[PDB]
């Protein structure tokens, strides 16, 4: 999968 | 700004230490008292000494304090923002035009504007903007960087998710392999990024950079101190698997990768196991 | 101690921000030189706005400063030591000796104590000290607390390991359930508890604990922040599969048990993987 | 009885030594550890060379292991008793049935004897026994003696103590003069029967005696390795004073005496001022 | 190595008591023979309990075999040794060869080490040796000390001997407070380090340090079992009174001071006499 991540 | 004398008042009385057990040897009285009434900055250090004192974990007292949520500052406001303009999309254009123009502002804001970035291609919202400066952007922001944060890696991720795998190897390949652990966050988003390469790598078949991937990975856990994802050891596992039956042809292969869609359906993990169900249907194609 | 001030120069300089973006509008620039001079103590508050203007994570830039490794502090050593100690009993004697009798200092110290009684537990080495006052400690330890660190989950855990459930349940159940967060390093100590609680449950049959195991685990999940770790989630939710075996006798359900078991082989967390037969093994008998 | 091995162990690793530097060349690594293991009974001679590798004195290790404290054994406990009884005379009754009938076991328990028959001479308390048998005691126990032991001198130390002095002289004279010395206790007695011997003679004015004791005395100061005790230097050098008072009748002796007698009240020793200004007081008069 | 059978039989006879006496309970008739005739080695706990039939002291009977003279092993030697090259100068480079080198084997040695040290530096001969190691030589043996023993004491006592007071005060502030008395030896040493001290710490006018030595003496009296040497208690309360004239200027003391001092010549002790005086004297000017 292509996950987003935003900390 | 934050609480961190009272939080150290609390713990200090939960644990029945009196002020004199924390300010010995490392403030006045007077002075200690201040801290507690919140009516003191306390350094870093000193922060530190009371910590050991109190035997709690520093982390643990500064996110009581009140670190944890991203709140804290600006950036973490549109941070959060982002996921609700999300589900409300008409939210999107106002925000944008306050986030766009400081995209370059600092890395932290860069990757708020690649999460719009993200939204308008999900509801196909025109960004004539974006398609017209993000090489220049790229160039701007890493043509002559040499050390790698975790937030250039939180932006490596939504970048290969904005935009075309070879417009972005670039700027991946000198990020690794990672050498050091610089805590949970850090550990985190330098992991992301290999599984969202990965999964790249395979879906378009390019099987030499999902080969890299992999070993990066791999490389990963032989770090001293480095918080491997479990979530991401099975996914990431999966696409390993995927990666040897695309190859040797191996039957095992896909068995095994089918066992590890099949426990994220069972521990739970539903987003993820669909995910990974229409990503085989998929793969067994285009 | 930790060189901060070099640590915000350095991702300054890489990010090619001048001294006046950090310090404008927090301090004087002499002062400021004296801050990346490591030569002035910088204040959580201000390292906060630093790391703001920066960009980069204030944890983040905390770590890299030395706050990673255990090092830090002499607590940390001690820890550090222990697996040392794992491997080279003949250690053991020297140091225990040391430390048997700070036990109560802090916290941090009778876990660590804990964890020289595991060790000694391991190669039965004699401990006479140990059976004759853990019941007073933990007393005096517990007796009067109300809310919970950390540390004491992960106390907590390393109690269940020296000592019969029977004396340490008293102590975990006004321990749970959680209702926040308070970091990756508390969700991590939290989940731990949970997780060996549930395995000796099993074991030893009890299923209304079990149950009850099962429950706050699944509860942490409904918390906002909350980090589950996903190797715990796999081992946990086998020994839900376990449990729904014990009870429903549901065939499915071992199963899936001994799926969850393969994807620890398969995902290469030998160790897990041969911990999991090795109980499962056992499960299907007495132990 | 005593943990020797553990100081033994406990000493060893204050100074950093491994098990090997102390066994090498001794015994096997097996043996040594059952030693630090207190499993096994450890010889002097073995004592002494682990004593030598690790540096520290050989007697203070013993004492570390617990000779110090006369509760040791039976007899140490007897004689701590004493002074417990000295200020709880209602206890006397009870332990002197127990004791009297064995005074003549031993040497220490003859002086534990001693140590009751002092109390009740204080109090007054009835001792029918005693004044019917120490003749026939102090016959049997010294009649055919030719060396004596510290014991010895313990036991005519409290002898002059209880009896008067023309029957126990006779016991004194063969007992001196001292030839060697046998450790800091051995000085120690040997010093504290000259001491009050001399006070004895004083009181009663037997200056040929007083003489005899002075020269007893500063005849220990000629031998190698003997400990003369300060405290007792000062009093004894004032019993010397008063003995060339009641001589020469030298005024300058009279205010030496004084002067010693001063000493012990300004360093402290608010008891043996007491004794001595009393002493003095009565010396200018009768005893 | 020492007849402690002998010494047995020897008290056994004397006090009139049969093998059986001594045997009995502990031993075989044949074996404690084998002790008596001292082909058997004895263990502490047997001497221990034979000692207790014999009514005669257990530390009595270890000096009557031979545990007094140094003259038991190495070490013991070599510090009789040391008084004779005192007198002996010519003496000294011979054995400083040999001891030397080996300084750091035991703290025995490192005492004697010491002891030639004082030597030299009272007759002035070279030691450039003992300059440039010293420093290095007290980090190493006291850098992780935690609990001393008498030897150490030993060791401070000569070391403020040879070594300017603010080199070694670092070492002794951790030495003290006693808590207890490890036996007459023990108790010596630990109080010829305060009168040592407390003389360096007057004679260089170092109130506040000469204050605490006094402090630290003065608590050693409250000790169970202690042995409180009387001619120390004497020198030290010399000291004090010394003290209280530095500070107080009260006239009353510089008498005592001086009554302690006349003391000494009149007891007979000679050489403190002269010591205390010369010492007086200087005390009145430098």
């Amino acid at each position: 999968a292509i996950t987003l991540i935003f900390i | 700004m934050f609480k961190i004398g009272s939080v150290l008042k609390q713990i200090r009385q939960e644990l029945n230490y009196h002020q004199i057990d924390l300010y010995s040897g490392i403030m006045s009285k007077s002075v200690y008292i201040k801290v507690e009434a919140d009516s003191r900055p306390i350094s870093v250090e000193e922060l530190s000494k009371f910590s050991e004192r109190l035997g709690v974990n520093f982390f643990e007292i500064l996110n009581r304090a009140g670190m944890n949520t991203k709140s804290v500052n600006e950036t973490g406001k549109e941070k959060l923002l982002i996921s609700k303009i999300f589900t409300n999309p008409d939210l999107f254009d106002k925000n944008f035009q306050r986030i766009e123009p400081k995209r370059l502002t600092s890395l932290q804001y860069f990757s708020i504007y690649l999460g719009y970035i993200s939204i308008a291609h999900h509801y196909n919202i025109e960004v004539p903007t974006f398609n017209k400066t993000i090489t220049s952007d790229l160039k701007h922001l890493y043509d002559k960087r040499t050390t790698f944060f975790g937030i250039d890696y939180e932006i490596v991720s939504n970048l290969l998710n904005v935009l075309p795998y070879e417009e972005v190897s670039s700027i991946i390949k000198p990020m690794y392999p990672i050498v050091d652990s610089f805590g949970k966050d850090y550990d985190l988003t330098i992991q992301t990024v290999l599984k969202n390469a990965l999964t790249i790598s395979i879906m378009n078949r390019n099987l030499k950079e999902a080969q890299y991937y992999i070993n990066q990975f791999e490389h990963l856990k032989t770090i001293k101190n480095i918080s491997i994802n479990g979530y991401y050891d099975l996914e990431i596992n999966y696409l390993k698997q995927i990666y040897q039956f695309l190859t040797d042809k191996n039957i095992d292969s896909y068995l095994n990768a089918v066992n590890i869609i099949n426990i994220f359906k069972i521990i739970g993990k539903e987003d993820i196991h669909r995910s990974l169900v229409e990503e085989l249907t998929k793969i067994s194609a285009k």
